[PDB]
RNA sequence: AAGCCUGUGUACCAGGAGGGGAACAACCCAGAGAUAGGUUAAGGUCCCCAAGUGUGGAUUAAGUGUAAUCCUCUGAAGGUGGUCUCGAGCCCUAGACAGCCGGGAGGUGAGCUUAGAAGCAGCUACCCUCUAAGAAAAGCGUAACAGCUUACCGGCCGAGGU
RNA sequence: CUGUCCCAACGUUGGGCCCGGUGAACUGUACAUUCCAGUGCGGAGUCUGGAGACACCCAGGGGGAAGCGAAGACCCUAUGGA
RNA sequence: CGAGUGGCUUGCUACCUCGAUGUCGGUUCCCUCCAUCCUGCCCGUGCAGAAGCGGGCAAGGGUGAGGUUGUUCGCCUAUUAAAGGAGGUCGUGAGCUGGGUUUAGACCGUCGUGAGACAGGUCGGCUGCUAUCUACUGGGUGUGUAGGUGUCUGACAAGA
RNA sequence: CGCCACACGGGGUAAGAGCUGAACGCAUCUAAGCUCGAAACCCACUUGGAAAAGAGACACCGCCGAGGUCCCGCGUACAAG
């Protein structure tokens, strides 16, 4: 419930990683990132291949713990943590000032930055994060 | 024994019997085989058997490669064919096996190898131009039974 | 195997000296295994009234001594549950030899005999002198 | 070469330690089939009798004869159906929306809850109707309540709340049975939900045994022999071997054993009925005498004599319904004997 | 490369997206075509498979698109035909059309019978030993048909002996 | 064989900071008084992280790879109609390659062997008519015939093929 | 012959747990909430990378601190002793 | 004949520890590996069926009880669906046992002039410590989230 | 040592059986596409689970009084708590 986000992004055709990377690097600069449509996400490569090392990030873990997350939701803000120093001051800060949302709870379209954007005339081998999230053990709530 | 302990040439040159006693006999038995009456010049093909890595092959591997690809000219061209085979290279580097502990570790006299540089031919057979495509394949069998990877080069034969 | 129509709480274990309740010449039997059961790591094979398990001859004749016979528990010390709630108990624990194809290798068998042998080793039964 | 075992104790009613509410909780409800109604009833745990009946299976060469049939005894006193509670599906599952409350509560329900004395109901179910018409509705769920003080030998009268749903139709016409009944009283009995015969779950948090040693909570073998003299009788071999350097979390160890919330499975009820027909000479042991509304389920039941306890018709059975079952005696012998 | 096919006159074929949907006398077969810088397009009565790349990934593509769009035509056109005939040794087997699922009874001896189920709209019809599956979408068509034969399939004995069941005997 | 033993030349560690290499005596830059401003080296520029989501072009579909050197980063002999680029001989609108159709004939069941063998058990030959083709039969098949094709000719088709 | 075992159960007394009083010691380079890998003199809570991690306290059984305890008795060495 | 993977056996090296990292075998208790003994689904057959043989996928579960021997290993019996193999300081002695190896006592055989010796045998022959830190099993008290009660949700977590 | 309860079915695969299908006019299970197929994987089911720092939702009650604590009598609880 409510969030005042400075940019707001769509995430629709969108190569993951990519977007992660440009989010990070605007949470430093002192922004506030909304990332929307994350179940329509995507993530270029063999899908066999791109499930197996989600599946084996699910099955590690110990008495310490090793909480990786199955829905697209989570998948998105543990890759933008990846890309932060999440246990810096600065570094928190930063990540706790950006929250990935499950379509869009806005009225304002998000934006899409430039470079992130597949083309699926040109493309056929990706997957989509709730298609990745489906396979993994969660249940479609999008 | 696992020939990755002598393939390699790290060893000094080794050769001298006026000075190594105790040397195992080539297991190899025929050095020319086919028609040895004929000439090589006699024939229209020259197909040869070239190494394309530095090795060291010991007299097991080649009497193996030699016997599994002259029994596959002997099979398909019968025990009289019209061809030569030849194995030009011959087993002079003396081998050793340490067998105590590293103490007199100067090893006993084991078997015997061929030093064989890299673009060398280790057979050359001469043939006629139909029985070409069978010692291609005598050939398919016999660097199977050494340690590299090799070429089978036709210095004579624009037939094709 | 088909089922007995009763719970047993198994009264005997392997090496386990029980009598032999025939004319066969073999007086004790001494129980070695117990047919289609399998274990856990420490624990004696338990058998139970209605069992078919592998036997040794402890006491008896020169010729039968010494053999490794297949026999059927017919009685037991142990209370077994008839459906009806009530225990059934017997005086002693015994058992009667058999073959391949499940008949006695005897005649006549001593001493009184249950119900719920008599439905799955009936060639035992139409050879049973009392039935409990 | 070291003969293989099963670890010892189950890893699946993890972690084994004091349970929250005494009242037991469901997380899975029945699939919906026919007609619309509650799914689950509650009541009181009394004592244990033995019942003879006759082989109701068709499967069985046992068909016609007389069984005798343990019978766990519980009292199941009319509930009240106090409220009515609406699901939103959010992308984060199913969350509450609102609430519709009664006018007519109970004399002694104002020991656990602050009753309501100015609620608009009307508006409330108005929003829930828009949520229906937005396609937004999940699973109507109702606040029941019990009677405590309907059970004499039970010295609570502190009433125990719960909630429980209601599925079998269509999402429109479940929401209107649901209210139905609320705006009555919501009294309902047994023969309501449930007929006898019928397979249902019983959960019930189970008996408190305080803490225990690992032998008795994850039945470890005892030291045997030579090692039972030395000075250690009831403690296991080792913690874990060098490598992992730590303990793990699944090496059978001391705690709290007891007072945990059990679902036990396909439980079938063998009669429904009022009165005191399965009473036991001398009342029951540490309970009373019974006298009115229960249900006779079989088997055993999780909890001490005195405990609440949980119906729900099987969401897993693997026998057909056999319904009525021509229970001939009833026991009614002292349990003191 | 670019590859045009004439439509015939039976025959009317709607674009939207990446779909292609054919309409004709004998039904209407939806299929979706994608593969990477390939488009298909409808220049009024003519479909036009087209791509700037000629590589041999995407003629095999290509081929294959024009394959699935000139085997639609004859789908909407004539329609497609697969014929079966039922074939027992010492078992009376019955193979009955129950709803949209074709049912074979009593096969082998066993109690149980082996159902499959009809993919899309095909039309399986029995005329006492013979069957013939019948359609537009070739798709649902010949695996429709597939799943008959491989219903009857034995892996635990020998088949040449043990030779009961529906086969394929016309393909079209 | 060795993060093995034992020489030699050399540089370094030991006794050498600082920078880079994730960490890491000896690998790369670098030899270094203090303070300060500036430009570089090795190495690096999507984020973590200072600097390009830089430019012209091709390849790769395996997450190959994103791993200078290394006990440390493996991967081999063999195999590949996965795919890309290049050259070579030969065939082709006098219609190739493939596929589908048609024809695939008689003297004559070659002869001998043999009770028999008639394209096709074996021995030896392997010959000529009609024609646009058609083997003394290449592969299956039959007790043998028969049957099915294969060489070979014609047609359909239409572009490169091998 | 029997609880040695199958297979563990209940009980008994003194402890154990809470309250008063009394009141030691072994051990302590420092820091120290860890775990999974890696690296390093090749057996790291502390280095690198990640993961995890709100603080304090009670009981516990002892996996780890190559736990504490003892300048290895083994083995070799010393131009050692008996 | 050739090419390799493994790190379970053995051997080599002497990097690590001599101001001590407790042995073997066993036991108890926990996690794991697959190079699969059984169980599931498959391919071939010298596949009629039946019981096999050989191969593929697969580590969820299982793989037991006993006789001799300290034995690991192994031989043996009877049951079984089968009675798989290996790693975790050859898992595990601040858990157990102490039968074997390896003290001081003694005997036999061999050698030795002799003291005495033996990678020959044999009998007897001890198992310390009150847990600071951490680890996990369970149990409380505070703080944060920011007045109280009752009912829930489900990111995640465990299971065979 | 007694007694009670502990699935079926789905979803996606593996090896595998196949369908449509091209590069390669044919053929071809595979290159694009698809139908099936393991005790194995996800779901189902059971247990934990507002400290999930995005530190949650609903209903009511109360902010000068809602509610809790002490206290008292005791257990369906219990080593202190
Ligand atoms: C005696 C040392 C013991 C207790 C046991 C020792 O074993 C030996 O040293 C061989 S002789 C053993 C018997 N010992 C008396 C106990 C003879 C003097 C043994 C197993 C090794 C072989 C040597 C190193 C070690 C510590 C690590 C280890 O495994 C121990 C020593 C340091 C330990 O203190
Ligand atoms: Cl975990
Ligand atoms: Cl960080
Ligand atoms: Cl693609
Ligand atoms: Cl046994
Ligand atoms: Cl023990
Ligand atoms: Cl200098
Ligand atoms: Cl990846
Ligand atoms: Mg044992
Ligand atoms: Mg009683
Ligand atoms: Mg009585
Ligand atoms: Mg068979
Ligand atoms: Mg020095
Ligand atoms: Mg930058
Ligand atoms: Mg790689
Ligand atoms: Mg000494
Ligand atoms: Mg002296
Ligand atoms: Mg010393
Ligand atoms: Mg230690
Ligand atoms: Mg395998
Ligand atoms: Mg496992
Ligand atoms: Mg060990
Ligand atoms: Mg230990
Ligand atoms: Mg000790
Ligand atoms: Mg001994
Ligand atoms: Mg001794
Ligand atoms: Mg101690
Ligand atoms: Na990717
Ligand atoms: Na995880
Ligand atoms: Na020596
Ligand atoms: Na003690
Ligand atoms: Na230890
Ligand atoms: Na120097
Ligand atoms: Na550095
Ligand atoms: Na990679
Ligand atoms: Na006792
Ligand atoms: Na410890
Ligand atoms: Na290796
Ligand atoms: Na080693
Ligand atoms: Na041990
Ligand atoms: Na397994
Ligand atoms: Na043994
Ligand atoms: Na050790
Ligand atoms: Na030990
Ligand atoms: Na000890
Ligand atoms: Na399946
Ligand atoms: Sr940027
Ligand atoms: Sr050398
Ligand atoms: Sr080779
Ligand atoms: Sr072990
Ligand atoms: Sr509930
Ligand atoms: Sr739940
Ligand atoms: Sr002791
Ligand atoms: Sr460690
Ligand atoms: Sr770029
Ligand atoms: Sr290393
Ligand atoms: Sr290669
Ligand atoms: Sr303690
Ligand atoms: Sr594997
Ligand atoms: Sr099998
Ligand atoms: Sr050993
Ligand atoms: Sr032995
Ligand atoms: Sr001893
Ligand atoms: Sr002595
Ligand atoms: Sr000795
Ligand atoms: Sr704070
Ligand atoms: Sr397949
Ligand atoms: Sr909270």
């Amino acid at each position: 419930a409510e969030f005042d986000a400075d940019v707001i992004v769509d995430a629709r055709d969108c190569i993951m990683g990519r977007v992660a990377s440009q989010v990070a690097e605007q949470a430093l600069d002192g922004e506030t990132v909304a990332v929307v449509n994350a179940e329509r996400a995507v993530i270029t490569g063999r899908e066999e291949q791109i499930v197996e090392k989600y599946e084996k990030r699910v099955d590690i873990g110990n008495d310490n713990g090793y909480f990786y997350p199955k829905r697209p939701d989570g998948i998105f803000k543990r890759t933008i943590r990846g890309m932060l120093p999440h246990k810096k001051q600065r570094g928190r800060e930063a990540f706790e000032s950006v929250r990935v949302y499950l379509g869009n709870p806005y009225d304002e379209d998000g934006e899409v930055l430039d470079g992130t954007s597949l083309d699926r005339l040109s493309n056929i081998k990706f997957v989509t994060l709730g298609e990745i999230s489906e396979t993994l053990g969660a249940n479609k709530t999008w | 024994k696992p020939a990755s302990m002598y393939r390699d040439i790290d060893k000094p040159a080794y050769t001298r019997r006026e000075y190594i006693t105790g040397i195992p006999g080539s297991k190899i038995a025929q050095h020319k085989m086919g028609r040895k009456q004929k000439d090589a010049d006699d024939y229209p093909v020259q197909i040869s058997l070239i190494v394309e890595e530095t090795v060291q092959l010991r007299h097991g591997s080649l009497e193996a490669s030699r016997l599994s690809a002259n029994r596959h000219l002997i099979k398909e061209l019968g025990e009289e064919g019209d061809y030569k085979m030849t194995l030009r290279k011959f087993p002079h580097q003396v081998l050793r096996e340490n067998k105590d502990g590293m103490r007199a570790a100067f090893g006993k006299i084991v078997g015997t190898a061929a030093r064989v540089q890299a673009g060398e031919q280790l057979f050359t057979a001469y043939c006629n131009v139909e029985d070409a495509e069978h010692v291609k394949e005598a050939f398919r069998r016999a660097y199977n039974k050494i340690t590299p990877s090799c070429r089978i080069k036709v210095e004579r034969g624009e037939e094709l | 195997m088909e089922a007995l129509g009763a719970d047993v709480t198994q009264g005997l274990e392997k090496g386990s000296l029980i009598t032999c309740a025939d004319n066969t010449g073999a007086r004790e039997l001494k129980v070695i295994s117990v047919h289609g059961y399998s274990g856990t790591k420490n624990r004696h094979p338990k058998a139970g009234l209605g069992d078919k398990i592998t036997v040794s001859v402890t006491k008896g004749t020169p010729e039968m001594r010494r053999q490794v016979l297949e026999a059927v528990v017919v009685r037991q010390r142990k209370p077994i549950r008839r459906p009806d709630g009530t225990r059934v108990k017997f005086e002693d624990n015994a058992a009667v030899i058999v073959d391949e194809n499940e008949d006695p290798r005897g005649t006549e068998l001593k001493g009184p005999i249950a119900r719920e042998v008599a439905q799955r080793f009936g060639s035992v039964a139409s050879a049973a002198t009392m039935i409990v | 070469p070291q003969p293989s075992r099963p670890r010892k104790g189950s890893l699946g009613f993890g972690p084994r330690k004091r349970s929250t509410s005494e009242t037991p909780r469901f997380n899975s409800w029945p699939s919906d089939d026919g007609q619309p109604g509650v799914q689950g009833f509650a009541g009181y745990k009394a004592g244990m009798t033995h019942v003879v009946l006759v082989n109701d299976e068709p499967n069985s060469p046992r068909e016609g004869m007389e069984e005798t049939v343990p019978v766990t005894v519980i009292e199941t006193p009319p509930m009240r159906a106090v409220a009515l509670r609406a699901y939103e599906d959010t992308p984060y599952g199913q969350r509450p929306l609102t609430e519709v409350w009664t006018d007519e509560f109970h004399s002694e329900l104002d020991r656990t809850l602050d009753v309501p004395e100015d609620h608009d109901p009307d508006a409330a179910e108005e929003q829930i109707r828009d949520a229906h018409e937005a396609g937004d509705l999940g699973d109507l769920r109702l606040i029941t309540h019990t009677v405590p003080d309907a059970v004499p030998s039970v010295p609570k009268k502190k009433p125990d709340v719960m909630e429980t749903r209601v599925g079998g139709g269509s999402v429109s016409d479940r929401l209107d049975h649901a209210l139905d009944i609320v705006e009555d009283g919501g009294e309902h009995a047994m023969n309501d939900i449930f007929r006898a015969g019928e397979y249902a779950d019983v959960a019930g948090v189970t008996k408190g045994k305080g803490t225990q040693g690992p032998v008795k909570r994850w039945g470890v073998q005892k030291r045997k022999g030579k090692h039972a003299r030395q000075g250690w009788r009831r403690r296991i071999g080792n913690l874990g071997p060098w490598n992992p350097s730590r303990v793990r979390s699944t090496v059978p160890q001391q705690g709290q054993t007891g007072y945990h919330q059990r679902t036990e499975l396909n439980k079938r009820l063998i009669d429904i009925g009022e009165g005191d027909e399965p009473t036991v000479d001398g009342g029951f042991v540490n309970y009373g005498e019974v006298d009115g509304p229960y249900t006779l389920v079989k088997g055993s039941v999780p909890g001490p004599d005195k405990r609440l306890v949980r119906f729900r018709p099987a969401v897993r059975p693997n026998d057909q319904p056999r319904l009525d079952p021509e229970v001939r005696y009833v026991s009614n012998e002292s349990n003191q004997g | 490369p670019r590859v045009e096919l004439e439509i015939p006159e039976d025959v009317d074929a709607e674009q939207d997206h990446l779909d292609i949907t054919v309409e004709g006398d004998n039904g209407s077969v939806t299929r979706r075509l994608w593969y990477p810088d390939i488009d298909v397009s409808v220049d009024g009565d003519t479909v036009v498979i087209e791509s700037d790349e000629d590589n041999a990934k995407t003629m095999s593509t290509i081929g294959t698109f024009q394959s699935h769009i000139e085997n639609m035509f004859h789908g909407v056109t004539e329609g497609w035909e697969y014929g079966m005939e039922v074939f027992y040794s010492h078992f009376p087997m019955q193979v009955n059309v129950e709803g949209d699922e074709v049912v074979i009874e009593n096969f082998l001896g066993e109690k149980a019978p082996r159902r499959t189920t009809i993919h899309g709209d095909t039309d399986v019809e029995i005329d006492g030993e013979e069957l013939t599956v019948s359609g537009p979408d070739i798709e649902a068509v010949g695996q429709t048909a597939a799943d008959i034969e491989q219903l009857t399939r034995i892996n635990d004995k020998d088949v040449r002996v043990f030779q009961d069941g529906v086969y394929i005997t016309r393909k079209p």
